[PDB]
RNA sequence: CAGUCGCGUAAGCGGGGCAUAGGAUCACAAGAUACAAAAAGGAAAGAUCUUGGAUUUUUGGAAAAGCUACGCUAGGGAUAACAGGCUAAUUUGCGCAAGAGUGUACAAAAUGAGUGCGCGGUUUGGCACCUCGGCUUGACUAAUCCUCAUGGAUGCAGAAACUAUGUAGGGUACGACUGUUCGUCGAUUAAAAAGUUACAUGAGCUGGGUUAAAUACGUCGUGAGACAGUAUGGUUUCUAUCUUCUAGAGGGAAUUAGAAUAUAAUAAGGAUUAACCUUUGUACGAAAGGAACAUGGGGUACUAUUGU
RNA sequence: AACAAAGCACUUUGCAAAAAGACGAUAAGUCUAAGUAUUGAGUGUGAUUUCUGCCCGAUGCCGGCUGGUUAACGAAUUUUCUAAAUUGAAAAAAAAUUUGGUUUCAGAGGAACCCCCGGUUAAUGGCGGCCGGUCCUAAGGUAGCGAAAUGCCUUGGCCGUUAAAUGCGGUCUUGCAUGAAUGAUGUAACGAUACAACAGCUGUCUCUAUGAUUGACUCAGUGAAAUUGGAA
RNA sequence: AUUUUAUCGGUGAGUAUGUAGACUCGGAAUGACAAAGAUGAAUCUUGAAUAAUCAGACAUAGAAUGAUAAGGUUGUAUGUCAAAAGGGAAACAGCCCAGAACAAGAGUUAAGGUUCCAAAAUUAUUAUUAAGUGAAAUAAAGAAAGUUUUUAUAUAAGUCGACAAGAAGAUGGGCUUGGAAGCAGCCAUAAUUUAAAGAUCUCGUAACAGAGCACUUGUUAAAUCUUAAAAGCAU
RNA sequence: AGACAACACUGACUAGGAUAGCUGGUUUUCUGCGAAACCUAUAAUAGUAGGCAAUUUAAGUAACAUCUUAGUAGGUACAGA
């Protein structure tokens, strides 16, 4: 904040890889949020 | 602008951040590319002021008043400081407009000077400009070879050299 | 601050003496290992890494075997000794021209 | 997957929008489901599904204004005011370097813009480790107001003063005003300088300031009240256990068997000021003015000395 | 210096069954008072001299329309369920109407407070800017007082008092933030109130000294207390 | 109306110089994910049962904040303390070693040390310092015939120092000024003759005069012996 | 004068009936294992709950840790203009 308080605290939203190369996976599994 | 004023906003407020410390054996900034002398600043990377360097140029005109000379500037004071009230207690925010300043990393040129002068002239104006200033500074010559850190490549001296992990 | 760490700037000649034994002695442990798979044929990356950027205490500097780079020091360099560990971390290589 | 609609030659696509920013339950209201129906037939009130109305914005969701100096209890020093500690921006604290400039001339006799490199721990502050002044009596520092020695001084003739180097032995008083430290002023003085020590010292004193209950004024508040405001008044406890200290003793171990008397080396403290005359109206100086060195100023006794 | 106070002023009280005011788990009733508008109660101010100005907009109170609003009450309305009957349907059938019970909706008219109009300042309270002119307000601080018990700037300026005045007194004022019964202002008299000055007087002080008694000290008798983690 | 610029702003070009939390064309190490294999001290998951804790502190690195101050405040990475004794750091929560079940041993070692206090070297080698500098908490810029080393350089063609003498002439350059003659200021400063001699570097005069300097020759005299810079340690 | 109402009065004394997310205290030995001071929510911030997770001992393990080899995600230091 600063002089007037502003509580800026977002929700993380996780973005990027969630699989990596040769990395198993099956039907529905998110492998990459962008 | 100008090389004490730019052309930037000052409420948008500045990191305070870091001069450039090269590490990887950058030469950037630490030879005589116009004028044929120059100052260096040998000791430590340092954040000078805009009313610093300004007194440090009518320093060397003061000197040289009434001579043909062309002074160059390899600074430029972009990095604006904001300082928050010394009876201020912590917190509240970040601090407001103070001056303008810039950073220069170790062993690098502030002023080159070219004109019909002698040397022992130049040399002297450079030595009272140095006084003025915060650290410790250096004369130059064009043709002197550049910097990388704390140590110059003379003799034959390359990069190559201060990065081959056998030195003794 | 008023709580009293005293660590001198400088090493004594017996600290000196132990680090040049220490670096001597993690040399013959990367050379053993790097004979042994030599015999067989065979490397490791790390082995070759090591030899690479890496100097011999016969090939060190002074200064690179008792001190260290800190940017925050007047000439960017402290004594080894106030690494943390100092004595059981490998440290050989500082940023060239300091 | 089932149901059934759209577009498309077809493959196929479609369960809103290129992506990332709109809160439940409860209660209430509108539709469906055929579950149960407090003797029984119905119903009421309930259950399930769909849906709607929210600065429920302290947005996992209370219908909610103040004073207390008349205040109380439980706690915290987990967050303040005094002191100590850390820090050194700042300072009414200093030094060094460089030298624009002033000095009729001439940078450094004096003076020293804006600056740089530092010391120090006096002021105002930061952090949060930790919850006044006067009197009396000191001790210590030296960045020196006087007294002592001394360098420089086109700008040291002399005198006085300026600057600077040594040096802290001693001294730095009296009064008016103010609660005052501070400050202003009067009049003397060789001079009437500073600082640290819990901004030394209240189990040594004082209580004027600050200062709870009373009260009034102004201002603020709808008001109770409040104020870095102002004014009058307002309980200042303690028989010294220990260390240190000031004095005085009992006992003792001394080259040694023990005494009387007179005592050395040695140690610890104490004393610690300044001015005038003489010299001499000499040096210096046009004059005014006016040193330094040295002698004496103990005697209406001795003695010494000067006059008659 | 606070309270009270004599004085002053305002409001209230007609006494015909209870004057008002106060008291009464709440009354009878009591005080008021064996009083009666020159009585009693409440409120503010605080003898007397000289005086007490402007504003009824806001707030409070009082008065006032054949008015508006208007809860209760109530003309006129309306509904749920069920029983029986009729109509309808008479196919697997509801549905509608009347009545009984049961249970809802509903508001033309219709009080005070309130809305509206007026009165009241010794009621609570308020009492201006800009540059002779001008804007605004219900009205713009009048008389008087004024570095004050009110003053941040500030030790305001000037005069007197002091050898020396941030004090005291007088005086001028552009008074951050004086002011007229939260009364304004000036004397006599009064004050263990607060401040200032003079004379005298003094050990308050310069600067202490001596003397006296009781304790303190010693001997004999009696014999506490707070306090204490342990202590070389 | 008119042209011109080694002046200001603007446009174009540059494989020009710098600048970086919201620039990254290039681009690590580290860390992260998963596969197989191997190793290892069961350290993992699940079932059942069932707690404490929810101001942390410091060190190191790198940031925001502050003032590039704080034993300050606040993230990240690692560790210790917390809850960890023991050895080292004089004394020591957080640092350097090392994890205490109990004894014995001139036992073997870590960090750290070895003249005495105090267990162990007055142990060897090569240099520096003369200041008790320093020796277990680096005060700065800076000054300087302190000393050492290195690298250049001068020397019997006499280095270095001293001493002796010289250091001219056109000319008092022109202007300026009351005066300006090398030496207030302004402009010029190709020459000439000499063993050399600035139309003038420092004093001096009101202006001249005068005394020095640069420079020139001579005498004395060094056979590892001149001058300067840098670096190391000191003052 | 918040003055007095018999130790107490901005509301006495006495008997009966409380709470305290706060402070303090909580008593024998041996043995095994062994944290946290973080996240989320809260009328919360001295508290509490759910997680992460300490413990007990059974059932599993293609468990978990580390290295090697090959592979992958991502743009910091650095460097550059
Ligand atoms: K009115
Ligand atoms: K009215
Ligand atoms: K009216
Ligand atoms: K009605
Ligand atoms: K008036
Ligand atoms: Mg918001
Ligand atoms: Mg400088
Ligand atoms: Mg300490
Ligand atoms: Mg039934
Ligand atoms: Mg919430
Ligand atoms: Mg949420
Ligand atoms: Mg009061
Ligand atoms: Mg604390
Ligand atoms: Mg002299
Ligand atoms: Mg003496
Ligand atoms: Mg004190
Ligand atoms: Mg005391
Ligand atoms: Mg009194
Ligand atoms: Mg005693
Ligand atoms: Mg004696
Ligand atoms: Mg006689
Ligand atoms: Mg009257
Ligand atoms: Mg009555
Ligand atoms: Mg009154
Ligand atoms: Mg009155
Ligand atoms: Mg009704
Ligand atoms: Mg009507
Ligand atoms: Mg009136
Ligand atoms: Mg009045
Ligand atoms: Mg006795
Ligand atoms: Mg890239
Ligand atoms: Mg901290
Ligand atoms: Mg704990
Ligand atoms: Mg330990
Ligand atoms: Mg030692
Ligand atoms: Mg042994
Ligand atoms: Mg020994
Ligand atoms: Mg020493
Ligand atoms: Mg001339
Ligand atoms: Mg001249
Ligand atoms: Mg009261
Ligand atoms: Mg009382
Ligand atoms: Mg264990
Ligand atoms: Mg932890
Ligand atoms: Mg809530
Ligand atoms: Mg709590």
């Amino acid at each position: 904040g600063a002089y007037r308080l502003k509580p800026k605290r977002t929700i993380p939203k996780k973005l990027g890889a969630k699989k990596t190369g040769d990395q198993y996976v099956i039907p529905g599994n998110i492998i990459y949020k962008q | 602008g100008s090389w004490l004023e730019p052309n930037l906003n000052r409420k948008k407020k500045m990191m305070k951040g870091r001069p450039r410390v090269p590490t990887g054996g950058s030469t950037k900034g630490t030879t005589v590319v116009w004028g044929d002398y120059g100052l260096r600043m040998r000791d430590h990377h340092r954040r000078i002021s805009a009313q610093q360097l300004k007194l440090a140029e009518d320093t060397i005109k003061q000197r040289l008043r009434g001579q043909k000379y062309r002074l160059y500037k390899r600074v430029a004071c972009n990095v604006g400081v904001y300082v928050s009230g010394n009876e201020m207690r912590m917190g509240k925010g970040k601090g407001s407009f103070d001056h303008w300043a810039t950073r220069v990393a170790v062993n690098q040129i502030i002023f080159e000077i070219r004109g019909q002068l002698h040397e022992q002239v130049i040399r002297d104006a450079f030595r009272l400009a140095g006084h003025k200033l915060p650290g410790l500074y250096e004369f130059v010559k064009k043709g002197d070879p550049p910097v990388v850190g704390i140590t110059k490549l003379e003799d034959g001296l390359t990069v190559e050299d201060l990065k081959n992990p056998r030195k003794k | 601050g008023g709580l009293l760490w005293k660590i001198p700037w400088r090493m004594s000649k017996f600290q000196k003496l132990r680090q040049r034994r220490r670096l001597r002695a993690v040399d013959n442990v990367v050379a053993t290992i790097e004979n042994a798979l030599a015999k067989k044929g065979e490397t490791v990356k790390a082995v070759e890494r090591w030899r690479a950027e890496m100097p011999t205490e016969a090939e060190m500097l002074p200064k690179d075997k008792y001190t260290i780079f800190d940017r925050k020091e007047k000439r960017y360099r402290k004594g080894i000794h106030k690494l943390p560990k100092w004595t059981r971390v490998s440290q050989r290589v500082n940023p060239p021209g300091y």
